[PDB]
């Protein structure tokens, strides 16, 4: 079988140097003239940068001269002026060339940070450049004489040198010389000579530098490249259309800057071809050459020189390199999109959560071609041109059509910062009059949408795959659980929770007090008709269920003691739940957990429609309630002014003491600030005691008091809005503010918002406010950088294998942060899968048998016993190379089951972590980066480098050496510690490797090195979570672990047999290859390694795909460094596959990539 | 510091300025140089007869007088006689080779030296000379390699009987019998060296000169040639500074500084070619013309992305001037039809002129916000044909196809024929008539009824909708 020739479908991509002969391969004619277009007949001048002869016809399937204009003639190259007649398209495809007179240095390989032509010859830059500007001569193949092969001579020196040995020694200068040097260089030869030198002379200064070169050369050998190539004979020209000369209005033209450049190269090149035939003196033809060497470089990468400015325009012209770069990092906004639109969003409580409110006017335009299609499908339109006219006419017929084409056809809604995957969600469209989008209220949470005028965009899933993807993955209803922490993200929001709370809440005595009812049905009949108060204490008959059988529903009836409200509500609740869940007061918390359990017990569908019922209902009764807010709602404690004057007298006290010198000045500042900070806590807990319960009401007897029904309390107690924090600024005094300084002011704002603030008090209120806005604006820019860092280090990571079959894992315990249980065990371990079976307190008792996915029942069977710590599989431990086995991950999803093969978790990990990032304030958000960046701390601790007994030797030469002494082993470890930092180590005591040998923070690096992979991995996860969880943010460890996994992708070698000894490389490759010697060729040996902690920013920097690399790293450098080596990208990763516009190798594409990936390296 | 002005500035900063006299030192050496070859060319037999053969082409009408000579030392009539004089001295010198010929071959060249040739032709001769020396050098090297490298013979004794001859067999077959270590060796290649000796002694026939003389001439010429360039080069180098002083004037005109001085440096190279010190005109002020010529001739030429004719450029300059007298003169600025009057020409051409006179614009011109929206980002593609349209087209085909099949097979062939429909070209109605054998007015009727048919509905309904 013959492989192929023409256009098949590629995988992989190669980059390399181009031959002059190769560059000629591409051209369809040498551009010979700086002419563009004619100036009157704006036709293109042959043969100059824009040409038909060389590139293509200016108009479709039409000869230039016009002889042949008929579409029948295609492969015809017209006789007058050489023009094959084809699409004008080819003027965007066909390249051209220029032959250079004298050789020319390619600015990339000359000036890309570490000069390639430089270090390839092992020749300094300032020398090579000198040879180029004709400042000095350099020998080449210096022969048996006096002179080194790469030695440089001066005018006068070269002269004299010549008098001696005429021939048999050779010197040149300028590009031709370098080109000479490179040509002659034998890489194969230099490879053998450099190998001798390595083994002969033993030096770290000598054989360290020695090794790095010889690996680089045989790279270049094996590359495919030839060194000469870096010096240009032939220069390709970009198809015109990409540097077009198009006309504008009022008749002026506009053009790409390349033309200024290109023209200049062409010109100077020509004027030089000229100078050679005029036999001009060397001083000029030299000068010219230099100008050509420049004019090229301004063309290729302007800026590695003086930066030629564009014509008449001060601004410098865009060179090819600056054409590639695009946009700190990079950023890369790009790709506008058809079938898309947007407008302001509004509410729609009437929506089912699986849909959304889309304007007639939008939908008409969006689905337009679809309509054209359904229109002439049924025959209402004779033809498409009619359909166009029909919908243009907005004929009434169409709307009945549009509803068809609309129906089962999801659309995508996406809002501004797309942060977690829930930033895009798919809904089923419901037609709307108005130019607003109607967005279901429960989703508004995920979107971080307010309705203060936020706008969202829409997108039509065109292709069938896209519809089904939108329906089975991106649909609203599939994401009701957060992927960051499996708690419901689709929890009732604010209006709706006040509603359920006010509904399921009770007062002391009201209509209906104490009667008894058949069931909720007549509870509502009771209320609607004004007989009972919504909240009145009542015994009613209710029927709960519990499916506690083996997947089977048990029914139970009882006279539960409840309220009219909670009764009514039981009408919503599905089947297998307890009446207990609705019997409380139902705050925003309880109301969410409710939802959660519903999911975890009855499955998806039932939660979905449950959640809907809750909104509708919550809204409904929210409405009935007539809750409101007036001035009188915000009640000042009657004691306030008193409290102030008391704490106010206290300052007058600490003053008397200061004026009297009893107390010092600074002493006093912190003292006063405390008594105020204190008074404030008094006034705080004052109003709240009054506010909270002081609705006092009477039942039959005398008196009783209960939690308030005051408008404003209900808001906070429920959790609908407000926090005791904010409240405290309404009624009680508002805080102490601090000046721009950071120095918190010693006379707090004693007045509140219900009162006025005065002139000074407001003005002080200003700073914190202004810093407030400012700060959060930046902690925006910071979160954003972070999340990008993370995806950049993660991304390509996907669930690949099913079970990597490791018994290995990390040990999960509750956090116990000094006090009590800052985080529980049930939380850490839920949804994770067990390393090894867990036993009771007594044993031979397998409660959970090795790896069982620890779901909710299980966590309770665990919690039933006192189970105190569980080992769990974590991504960081997973034996799988190049991915993550489903088992070691966990289950998590917005779906509750275990993670499926192919889900692209690195991303969602990144996302999940960085999204909430906005809410952070050592400590704070930067404190996170510091961790993920693996940044070593300023003033570190140091650890026992090895176990055994220690002692001090030598003395105070800036460092008093510490000498550790092992029991069995060799003694030789002595590290020299600064004696001007306080020790903790006991000087005659034995120390475990990884003990505290001074105090202070430690670098994660030590923890890794000295204490272990699981140690550091635990260091990171807990210390970072220390930050987020202080802030009330929930992120399942799974995520932090995937990042940690990526942090230690790399390792360094220590044994021998097949690899490079000192090299840093991916453990993946080792793990595979020491396994590829352990039963393979020779033991050889080997090799032992060392896991290395990389900061994410540094890890990410190493990536196999060079295309991926040009995305985020610096593009010029990436390409050069990669191009010389003749490097092949085989895609495989995500970024790059998008870049190149093919199926993502994860998710749906995973299936495809796999099926193809095997067809490769096959038969 | 890289920037090629610097390394140029310095490299020519070395070359020292000429004395008032030093201009003549070099001026003289040039004349010597040329004159040397002018005399070296005169001495060539084929160079004479060629100018003869070439003039016989000019009176028989196969060339022109402007194409051969550039005038002499001193009219079509005058030329005819000067040529007889030349033809005359040739025919005498020709038959005289019986010695005293020397006295006359010296004169033949004299008349020949009066002739100022077209530079093109001048070189051709020079060319035909060195080409013939290459042919001599070809046969000289074939005889040496076939002897020294192949048949193992010393070049030390190879050159002993060679000098004075290298044509006859006094070296080839008579020095093989000297019974030297290299003597009996020379017989194996005897067929290859003596058979190629055809072109070598034949050159003494074409050129009419022994291999002896042939080398001497264009050798003394080569030296003269080198001699001259050497001095001219030198002359140029002296004045590079001058170019710069001039070029500093024309800077922002749309061409790089160094772009100027290199074109101006070419003006200097020119002026050095056409100059004669014998006119007492200082090389200084005579050179400033040729440079300032080439600067401008270049500028006007190539500093535009859209190149415009020279008059056009000059037409423009006048215009910026006229608005100057009249800018402040008219309180504001003169109307578009005002300068129109000042100018000599149609005066509406002002609009026409003024429009092509604009330079194109950087597509990568930043537009508002300074933001990365750039001009080119707004330039829409007009060559494209949008999909509602590509759609209707895939469709018009469909309709015309169906509408014509629902017709009569002859009315289809008749219609597909009159129009370009799924056929190359369309056919003249007569062209159509002959194709069916039943013709003329007839086919035109078949046609009209077919249209007539497709005209009302059942049929009409669909096609109509394509009309907007
Ligand atoms: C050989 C080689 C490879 C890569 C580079 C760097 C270029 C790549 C293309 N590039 C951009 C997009 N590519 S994309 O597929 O459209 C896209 C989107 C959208 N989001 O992520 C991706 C990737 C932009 O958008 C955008 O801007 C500019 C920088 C240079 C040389
Ligand atoms: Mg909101
Ligand atoms: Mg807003
Ligand atoms: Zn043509
Ligand atoms: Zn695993």
């Amino acid at each position: 079988l013959k492989a192929q020739t023409k256009t098949e479908e590629f995988d992989a991509i190669k980059i390399a140097l181009a031959s002059p002969d190769m560059i000629r391969s591409w051209s369809f004619g040498e551009v010979k003239k700086p002419e563009t277009i004619n100036y009157r007949t704006f036709k293109p001048e042959r043969d100059g940068l824009f040409c038909a002869r060389i590139f293509g016809p200016v108009k479709d399937y039409e000869c230039l001269c016009g002889k042949y204009k008929r579409l029948k003639h295609r492969g015809v190259i017209c006789e007058k002026c050489g023009v094959e007649v084809t699409q004008t398209k080819v003027r965007r495809e066909r390249m051209g060339h220029i032959e250079l007179a004298s050789p020319t240095a390619h600015i990339w390989f000359l000036k890309s940070l570490p000069s390639r032509i430089g270090l390839l010859l092992d020749m300094p830059l300032r020398d090579i450049e000198r040879v180029l500007y004709f400042e000095s001569y350099v020998v080449i193949e210096g022969g048996m004489t006096n002179l080194e092969r790469q030695q440089i001579l001066t005018e006068e020196q070269y002269l004299d040198a010549l008098e001696e040995f005429g021939d048999e020694f050779d010197a040149k200068m300028g590009a031709e010389a370098i080109q000479a040097l490179l040509k002659s260089m034998d890489l194969e030869q230099e490879c053998e000579q450099l190998r001798e030198e390595l083994n002969e002379t033993n030096s770290e200064t000598k054989r360290k530098k020695l090794t790095k070169r010889i690996k680089l050369l045989e790279a270049f050998v094996q590359s495919g490249n030839k060194p000469e190539w870096m010096i240009l004979t032939v220069l390709p020209v970009l198809p015109p259309d990409l540097r077009p000369l198009v006309p504008l209005d009022g008749g002026r033209f506009a053009t790409s800057d390349l033309n200024d450049l290109y023209r200049r190269v062409i010109n100077r090149n020509n004027r030089l071809k000229r100078l050679l035939d005029l036999a001009a003196p060397d001083i000029i033809v030299r000068n010219e050459k230099r100008m050509l060497q420049e004019a090229v470089d301004a063309l290729l990468d302007n800026g590695r020189r003086g930066r030629a400015i564009t014509g008449s325009n001060k601004r410098p012209l865009k060179s090819l390199a600056d054409m590639i770069k695009g946009k700190f990092r990079q950023n890369l906004l790009g790709k506008r999109v058809d079938y898309s639109g947007r407008s302001v969003i509004t509410v729609g409580p009437y929506l089912r959560l699986h849909q959304c409110g889309l304007p007639k006017k939008m939908a008409l335009e969006l689905f337009k071609p679809f309509i054209y299609g359904k229109l002439e499908l049924r025959g209402l339109a004779t033809t498409i041109k009619a359909a166009k006219k029909m919908v243009e006419r907005e004929e009434a017929v169409v709307w009945d059509i549009l509803d068809e084409v609309i129906r089962e056809h999801p659309v995508l809604l996406n809002r501004a910062p797309t942060l977690h995957r829930l930033g895009i969600q798919a809904f089923e469209p419901v037609l709307i009059e108005g130019k607003a989008i109607q967005l279901h209220p429960l989703v508004c949470a995920a979107y971080n949408a307010d309705f203060d005028g936020d706008q969202m965009a829409v997108h039509v899933p065109l292709t069938l795959e896209a519809q089904l993807e939108a329906r089975a993955l991106m649909m609203s209803t599939n994401n009701i659980l957060s992927p960051a922490n499996g708690e419901p993200i689709i929890v009732p929001s604010q209006d709706v929770v006040l509603g359920l709370y006010y509904m399921t809440r009770d007062c002391v005595n009201a209509k209906g007090e104490g009667m008894v009812l058949t069931g909720p049905k007549e509870a509502e009949r009771l209320y609607r008709s004004g007989l009972a108060s919504l909240h009145a204490r009542v015994k009613v008959r209710i029927t709960e269920y519990e499916k506690d059988a083996n997947g089977e529903l048990v029914a139970k009836t009882s006279l539960k003691d409840t309220t009219v409200g909670r009764a009514i509500l039981w009408m919503i609740v599905p089947k297998g739940l307890p009446y207990s869940i609705v019997n409380q007061a139902l705050g925003k918390k309880a109301i969410s957990k409710m939802l959660n359990t519903c999911y975890r017990i009855l499955g998806l569908k039932p939660t979905v429609i449950f959640a809907d019922q809750i909104m509708y209902t919550g809204f409904a009764y929210a409405a009935r309630s007539g809750a409101s807010v007036g001035i009188d709602d915000m009640v000042i404690p009657e004691k306030k002014h008193e409290i102030i004057s008391e704490a106010e007298a206290e300052v007058a006290e600490i003053q008397e003491q200061f004026q009297s010198g009893l107390v010092t000045a600074g002493e006093r500042y912190n003292k006063v600030i405390d008594i105020w900070a204190a008074a404030n806590d008094r006034v705080s807990k004052a109003m709240m005691d009054n506010l909270q319960t002081e609705t006092v009401i009477n039942r039959d007897g005398q008196e009783e008091k209960q939690v308030s029904f005051n408008s404003i309390y209900m808001m906070a107690d429920s959790g609908a809005r407000g926090s005791a924090a904010q409240i405290r600024q309404l009624a009680g005094m508002r805080g102490l503010m601090a000046k721009p300084d950071g120095s918190i002011i010693e006379t707090p704002i004693t007045a509140n918002f219900r009162e006025g603030l005065n002139v000074l008090q407001y003005f002080i209120s200003t700073h914190g406010a202004r810093k407030g806005l400012a700060d959060t604006a930046l902690k925006t820019a910071n979160s954003g950088y972070l999340t990008r860092r993370l995806v950049d280090v993660a991304q390509d990571l996907v669930v690949t294998e099913d079970d990597c079959g490791t018994h290995e894992g990390i040990m999960m315990t509750p956090v116990i942060e000094g006090g009590d249980v800052k985080e529980p065990l049930r939380d850490r371990v839920l949804g994770r899968v067990t390393a090894e079976d867990v036993l009771k307190p007594g044993t031979a008792d397998i409660l959970v048998p090795r790896n069982t996915l620890l779901h909710e029942q299980w966590c309770d069977l665990l919690e039933e016993n006192s189970v105190d710590a569980v080992k769990v599989r974590s991504v960081v431990s997973c034996d799988t190379d190049f991915g993550v086995c489903a088992h070691c991950y966990g289950r998590d999803l917005a779906r509750g089951h275990i993670i499926n093969k192919g889900e692209a978790i690195g991303v969602i990990a990144a996302q999940s972590i960085g999204e909430p990032g906005t809410q952070l304030t050592t400590g704070g958000l930067p404190r996170v980066a510091d961790l993920f960046e693996a940044r070593r701390p300023k003033e570190p601790a140091i650890l026992a480098e090895i176990s055994g007994i220690v002692s001090f030797g030598k003395e105070t030469k800036g460092k008093r050496r510490l000498v550790i002494t092992p029991v069995d082993g060799s003694d030789p470890y002595e590290e020299m510690i600064p004696k001007w930092r306080q020790l903790n180590v006991f000087e005659g005591e034995r120390v475990e490797r990884g003990d505290v040998i001074s105090d202070g923070p430690e670098a994660p690096h030590d923890i890794l090195r000295l204490r272990g992979v699981h140690a550091v991995t635990r260091y990171i996860v807990n210390e970072v979570q220390d930050v987020y969880r202080l802030q009330g943010v929930k992120i399942n460890d799974k995520h932090i672990e995937v990042i940690v996994r990526q942090m230690l992708r790399k390792a360094t070698i220590v044994n021998a047999g097949s690899s490079d000894f000192l090299e840093g490389e991916q453990v993946e490759y080792s793990r595979v290859k020491i396994a590829n010697r352990e039963l393979e060729a020779n033991g050889k040996v080997g090799a032992t390694y060392s896991r290395d902690l990389l900061g994410i920013t540094k890890a990410s920097l190493a990536t196999e795909s060079f295309i991926s690399a040009a995305s985020f790293q610096e593009t010029t450098r990436v390409l050069t460094e990669a191009a010389v080596a003749g490097k092949r990208d085989e895609l495989r990763g995500l970024k790059e596959n998008v870049i190149v516009g093919r199926l993502i190798p994860a998710g749906t594409g995973y299936a495809y990539h796999q099926d193809r990936m095997r067809r490769r390296a096959a038969g | 510091t890289t920037d090629p002005v610097r390394m140029y500035m310095r490299e020519m900063g070395t070359v020292e300025l000429l004395t008032r006299e030093g201009e003549i030192d070099i001026a003289k050496r040039i004349e010597d140089g040329i004159n040397q070859v002018q005399c070296s060319v005169a001495e060539y037999p084929e160079a004479i007869t060629y100018l003869l053969e070439q003039y016989d082409r000019v009176e028989a009408e196969e060339a022109r007088l402007s194409d051969l000579i550039t005038g002499f030392v001193d009219d079509p009539e005058l030329a005819r006689e000067k040529f007889a004089e030349l033809r005359a001295q040739y025919v005498v010198t020709r038959d005289t080779i019986k010695a005293t010929a020397q006295e006359e071959i010296l004169k033949l060249s004299e008349v020949f030296k009066q002739f100022r040739l077209v530079p093109k032709q001048f070189d051709y001769l020079v060319n035909s000379m060195r080409v013939m020396m290459d042919r001599v050098r070809t046969q000289e090297r074939l005889i040496m390699k076939l002897c020294v490298e192949q048949c193992k013979m010393p070049k030390k004794n190879f050159i002993t009987l060679f000098t004075g001859n290298e044509t006859s067999d006094t070296w080839f077959n008579a020095a093989i019998a000297m019974n030297k270590p290299w003597s009996e060796k020379l017989h194996d290649v005897s067929e290859e060296v003596h058979r190629a000796l055809q072109k070598l002694q034949q050159i003494e026939e074409e050129t009419g000169l022994t291999i002896e003389q042939v080398k001497d001439i264009n050798r003394r010429m080569s030296i003269g040639e080198a001699k001259a360039r050497r001095a001219k080069k030198e002359m140029v180098e002296a004045n590079l500074r001058l170019v710069i002083s001039i070029a500093k004037k024309y800077t922002n005109r749309g061409l790089q500084f160094l772009d100027l001085i290199q074109e101006g440096n070419i003006g200097l190279m020119k002026a050095v070619d056409k100059f004669e010190y014998r006119r007492g005109y200082k090389f200084s002020t005579y050179a400033t013309w040729w440079i300032r010529q080439a600067i401008t001739r270049s500028i006007a030429d190539q500093a535009r992305t859209i190149r415009i004719p020279v008059h056009m450029i000059e037409t423009i300059n006048k215009l910026n001037r006229i608005s100057r007298q009249m800018l402040q003169e008219m309180g504001r600025e003169p109307t578009p039809e005002e300068l129109a009057e000042r100018m000599l020409m149609p005066e509406d051409k002002i609009r026409k002129v003024l429009k092509i006179a604009k330079e194109p614009i950087s597509m990568e011109t930043p537009i508002g916000d300074d933001e990365d929206s750039h001009l080119g980002d707004f330039i829409e593609d007009t060559t494209l044909e949008l999909p509602l349209d590509s759609a209707t087209t895939e469709s018009l085909r469909a309709a015309t196809h169906d509408v014509l099949a629902g017709l009569t097979a002859r009315e289809a062939k008749v219609l597909r024929m009159r129009f370009g429909i799924d056929m190359n070209t369309d056919y003249t109605l007569e062209e159509v008539g002959k194709q069916f054998d039943v013709t003329r007015e007839r086919i035109r009727q078949i046609e009209a009824k077919a249209l007539r048919k497709l005209r009302h509905p059942s049929r009409s309904e669909v096609l109509r909708s394509f009309l907007d």
